């Protein structure tokens, strides 16, 4: 004797956490329209 | 002993290595599918919506169409973000390379088949 997936990596379960949370505020658009 | 004296001499995946265009590629199906998913339950598509979210990832000021909805561009905001803080690193570690840069070299030594060739071997 180049980095790995490091950051990124966390960055996926916050696109994966944006996705189930993105369920979430589609009611509350529901919910005020109603 | 004895040795030998000469002067001295005068790849984007090189910087990095190939670890890193595997990750990407899975970002490509699944931006594409989350997009039409959520548009598919209120109801473009696989036709245009593909363009723009790809797009995104290159901070191009091509003429696109912008797709409304009051929370349907929500998350594409979110999306947004990532690309400028993958772009930041990607070219960071860039530099990283050139100060880590090696000596390319010609020969390996007198058993070297360059010294051991004097004709048949370029000029």
């Amino acid at each position: 004797s180049t980095l790995t997936f490091e950051n990124m990596a966390g960055v996926f379960m916050l696109v994966a956490g944006g996705i189930v949370a993105g369920i979430f505020l589609i009611f509350i658009e529901i919910a005020y329209k109603r | 002993g004895i040795s030998v004296m000469v002067s001295r001499s005068n790849a984007f995946l090189e910087p990095f290595s190939a670890d890193v265009w595997v990750m990407m590629f899975v970002m490509l199906l699944i931006v594409s599918a989350v997009a039409v998913f959520v548009f598919e339950y209120f109801s473009f598509t696989i036709g245009k919506a593909i363009w723009l979210l790809w797009g995104l990832v290159f901070n191009n000021s091509v003429p696109v169409q912008n797709p409304k909805g009051t929370t349907s561009k929500i998350m594409v905001s979110v999306w947004a973000f990532f690309a400028v803080i993958f772009l930041a690193s990607y070219t960071a570690n860039l530099a990283a390379f050139m100060i880590q840069e090696e000596y390319v070299d010609q020969v390996s030594g007198l058993s070297d088949k360059k010294f051991q060739r004097p004709n048949d071997f370029s000029p």
